RNA sequence: GACGGAGCUUGGCCGAGAGGUCUUUCCGUCGUGCUGGGGAUAGAGCAUUGUAAUUAUUGCUCUUCAACGAGGAAUUCCUAGUAAGCGCAAGUCAUCAGCUUGCGUUGAUUACGUCCUGCCCUUUGUACACACC
């Protein structure tokens, strides 16, 4: 019901920024993903945890 | 004084003395049995190095021997353990033991120290009383 | 006419007619109650 | 020819755990230092049924006897007196070594210290329910002191990272000098408030 | 003389426990006991006393891959064919994911088997026929 | 939970207090005040865990500035220093 | 594919009578047919009757049997008769 | 406290546990952690009892890791080897949760008095009398 806040969180990364976390990202999630979470448009998109990737969990 | 003493020390500071003579023995072959879960629930081989699973089995049984005498497989398990009736819920404690005490025998009869009997169980011989004695004899002077 | 079997088990006496009972002696259990008293077998002869 | 347990080659020999002295020790509360009695213990135990016999001076008690057995008690559950005796022998050790002190003394001072001038048992009488103020009667100021003393050991051990020796000794010492830091001296001051109040 | 030290793992899959000596923590691992958890740490060659948190990089690695799969033991699943579904694999360990995404398949696979421990599955019910005078109520 | 520190044995490995923090401020400090105090207490009062007391204790004693006794639930006194006797 | 005698199990082979060991071939040999009706639960399973009409009377209801790919390493009377699930 | 090791029945080769027979209380470990707590539940698979173990055996290798943070309104006993706690064997019994039951072992606190409940004798009243239901 406020809607002035902050209620969530986001990153845009464009370029080698988003090739760099592509490379760790599509690592984990092993494959051969499918096709159906793939889009109409060309788009993908995964979920999973922050603590995937190598990063200090602490 | 010492001989005595192989009876008359209280028997932790006996076996944790005896454990290092008995360190330079050749045997020790554990192959790969221990490794399942020999007892009740945490036990595992790693501490065992020292005085552990193994060797203070062997140290000790040899303690109890010189006192007591005639023995077994059977008289040597429980001994140790436990396996008590349980309101069903429980364990306490498994104690297996009847792998263990196995590993323990094998090693002995081989060096010659415990024989073994028609009836009667497992007897100390010459060989035997011999090397825990003679140990015995640097025990007591650390001691006082 | 042919033959059967299946359903072996203990015994119990005759005095008394159910299943249930202990062996040692012969006799079900209160049978063994009423044996108790008699004495019979070396022991029992009352009471605690 | 000898051999032999080493103590001093002798004199009168000091037992109590072979380390301590208990003549020396002083019951400052002349009212109290009736009921507790040190002319001679040690530190072995016994059981001796005395008796309940009342009015008069009730019977013989050694404090430290019954300060091992309300330990291996409360609380709750499931103490064997070897290990029993075996903290208490470290709790004395480490009360002498905080105070640089005879530990029966502290421990007669925590008592003292702990023990109520009064308390406030429940009545119902006509249609309501008062509490007038009871009596404290000399043996059960020393029982509830040790009691009190004790649950405050076993109530600091089930909290923080601590043995029972030390919540013992720091309970107890505590108590011995007047601090309301331990849970014993806090319930006394309370349980005389409460019954100064209510008359 | 550290290492700046602290310890994050994903270890099996996306998973921290940590601050104690390598053979507890490593019980925590799906898949060893403290009956398995000794053999791998001799096995690997680490101590002890040392924290599966507090060792260096090598000897984590070493960790990762011995306790999956190790030298002197193995297990290969062996047989003639078929009998198809469930098989036993020659006891996965393994332990871990493909442990807990084993028995997923299991239970359907006991299911198109017809047993009535898969036709419990479908009716829903406690396994393994449990007391009902009293109990449960926390469970739904 | 609340959370946690002091925690040991990284800590112990790592200099911060191995070197000299814990075992000069802790453990020697408090020596003045009380000549002898448990180990149990010890840990207690200066939030320090058993174990890493109980090594930083052992390097002491190789030093000869500390002297413990024993008992067997690795309790004892601990006593820094001493006399002329 | 390829089958062999000997097959593994718990503590579950001996001796036996005859009488539903009997009529199992019986359909192999005829042809796949009616569900047969055994109460009988001694028998262990065994890959030859394999993809065939069963049938088992517990006591009151038939409960159809059926013989699946699946339902092979298994003890016979498991699915129907263990339950009696027959309340909801 | 929890862990491991240590203070009808065999001998002994031999076994993951369970078994088959040629054969008569110290110290590693713990960090006070819903966990190394707890073992609930689940699932596959192995031996024995029995003809059979699936609704209705027991033991489980192995792995799921469930509630529960010491328990409301409330209760029961117990007067020192008794409360309370560890186990064992007998009976049960083809099997079987522990029933019921005895032996030892561990070992405490309170015990004045009648100051809700059961009772005793006397006492008075009684409109009750299968009896204050």
């Amino acid at each position: 019901i406020r809607r002035n806040e902050k209620i969530a969180v986001h990153v845009t990364v464009r370029g080698p920024k988003a090739e760099e976390i592509l490379e760790r990202g599509l690592k984990v999630k092993e494959y051969q993903l499918r096709d159906r979470n793939f889009s109409a448009t060309g788009n993908f998109g995964f979920g999973i945890d922050e603590h995937i990737d190598l990063g200090i969990k602490y | 004084m010492p001989g005595v003493s192989v009876r008359d020390v209280a028997a932790q500071d006996f076996i944790n003395a005896y454990a290092s003579f008995l360190q330079r023995q050749g045997k020790l072959e554990v192959p790969g049995y221990v490794d399942i879960v020999k007892t009740s629930s945490g036990n595992e081989m790693p501490p065992q190095d020292a005085e552990g699973w193994f060797y203070k089995r062997a140290a000790s049984v040899a303690r109890h021997i010189y006192m007591r005498k005639q023995v077994g497989v059977g008289k040597l398990n429980k001994l140790y353990g436990g396996a008590k009736s349980r309101g069903v819920r429980p364990y306490k404690h498994i104690d297996a033991s009847g792998s263990i005490n196995r590993k323990v025998l094998q090693a002995l009869e081989k060096i010659g120290i415990v024989e073994i009997s028609p009836k009667g169980g497992r007897r100390i011989s010459e060989n035997g009383q011999r090397d825990l004695d003679r140990i015995a004899a640097q025990t007591l002077e650390e001691d006082e | 006419s042919h033959p059967r079997r299946y359903g072996k088990g203990s015994r119990q006496c005759r005095v008394c007619s159910s299943h249930t009972g202990l062996i040692r002696k012969y006799g079900l259990n209160i049978c063994r109650q009423c044996f108790r008293e008699k004495a019979n077998d070396i022991g029992f002869n009352k009471f605690r | 020819t000898p051999i032999p347990e080493e103590v001093q080659q002798a004199q009168t020999e000091i037992k109590l755990f072979n380390k301590w002295s208990f003549e020396e020790v002083e019951v400052k509360d002349a009212s109290l230092v009736d009921y507790v009695q040190v002319r001679q213990p040690i530190f072995v135990a016994h059981t001796a049924g005395r008796y309940a016999n009342k009015r008069f001076r009730k019977a013989q008690c050694p404090i430290i006897e019954r300060l091992t057995n309300s330990l291996m008690m409360n609380g709750r559950n499931n103490g064997k007196k070897l290990k029993a005796v075996r903290i208490i022998k470290h709790t004395l050790d480490i009360i002498n070594v905080l105070t640089d002190q005879n530990p029966i003394q502290v421990v007669v001072d925590a008592i003292t210290n702990t023990g109520p001038r009064e308390d406030t048992t429940r009545v119902g009488g006509g249609g309501a329910a008062r509490r007038q103020a009871v009596d404290v009667s000399p043996l059960r100021r020393v029982n509830q002191a040790i009691a009190l003393l004790t649950i405050g050991a076993r109530e600091a051990a089930f909290r923080n990272i601590k043995t029972i020796a030390e919540t013992l000794a720091e309970e107890l010492i505590n108590a011995a000098k007047g601090s309301s830091t331990s849970y014993a001296i806090k319930k006394k001051d309370e349980l005389e408030r409460v019954a100064k109040s209510n008359r | 003389e550290q290492g700046s030290f602290q310890h994050i793992l994903r270890l099996l899959n996306t998973n921290v426990d940590g601050n104690i000596k390598i053979v507890y923590a490593l019980t925590t691992i799906k898949g060893v006991g403290r009956r398995y958890s000794n053999l791998v740490c001799k096995k690997a060659d680490v101590d002890l006393h040392k924290r599966a948190g507090e060792l260096t990089q090598e000897e984590l690695e070493r960790i990762v891959q011995i306790m999956q799969n190790p030298t002197h033991y193995k297990i290969p699943a062996w047989f003639l064919n078929r009998q198809n579904d469930i098989t036993d694999g020659k006891d996965y360990h393994t332990l871990a994911n493909n442990v807990e995404s084993k028995l997923r398949d299991d239970l359907e696979r006991l299911k198109k088997i017809r047993a009535h421990r898969g036709i419990r599955h479908f009716w829903g019910l406690r396994v393994r026929g449990q007391h009902t005078k009293t109990t449960g109520r926390r469970r739904a | 939970k609340k959370k946690w520190s002091k925690k040991s044995m990284k800590d112990r490995a790592q200099h911060a207090v191995i070197l000299d923090q814990e075992k000069y401020d802790r453990i020697l400090k408090e020596v003045p005040t009380y000549r002898y105090v448990s180990v149990s207490v010890l840990v207690d009062r200066l939030k320090i865990g058993g174990s890493l007391a109980r090594i930083a204790l052992r390097h002491l004693e190789k030093e000869g500035i500390i002297k413990p006794i024993s008992k067997h639930s690795k309790q004892a006194i601990y006593t820094r220093a001493t006399a002329s006797e | 594919m390829t089958s062999k005698p000997a097959g593994f199990m718990k503590k579950l082979r001996a001796a036996k009578l005859a009488a539903p060991e009997n009529e199992k071939p019986a359909p192999v040999r005829t042809h796949m047919r009616n569900m047969i009706i055994v109460p009988e639960m001694i028998g262990s399973v065994v890959g030859i009757y394999n993809g065939k009409a069963f049938n088992q009377v517990e006591i009151r209801p038939e409960m159809l049997g059926h013989y699946l790919g699946e339902f092979s390493i298994t003890y016979t009377p498991v699915r129907h008769g263990r339950a009696g699930a027959t309340t909801s």
